[PDB]
């Protein structure tokens, strides 16, 4: 195996010349992350190993 | 005086032999090799 910067697509290229897209409101996933942060369950170690 | 035929010194060789009654374990110098496991209270991956 080699570490060669596996690539994901940088942007959802939207087509259509008129209108608005269907992206989520800009404060929707931010409110979901904040709710998940409140549960304070983030896992960091697997048997002492990070 | 008793002259006796002996074995000439150049036709024999002393060879050191190491006699053991059993093969020592892997952690031979360890009294408790099971204390690395009994003290893994977070787990082992």
């Amino acid at each position: 195996y080699k570490e060669t910067s596996r690539v994901s697509l940088t942007s959802m290229i939207y087509v259509g010349t008129a209108g608005k897209d269907l992206s989520l409101p800009t404060g929707t996933v931010e409110d979901i992350i904040g709710a998940v942060d409140g549960m304070r369950r983030v896992v960091r170690t697997i048997g002492g190993q990070t | 005086i008793k002259t006796a035929p002996v074995v000439p010194p150049t036709e024999q060789r002393d060879m050191v032999q190491e006699e053991r009654v059993g093969t020592p374990v892997k952690n031979a110098g360890n009294a408790n090799p099971a204390a690395d496991s009994d003290n893994a209270t977070e787990g082992v991956v």
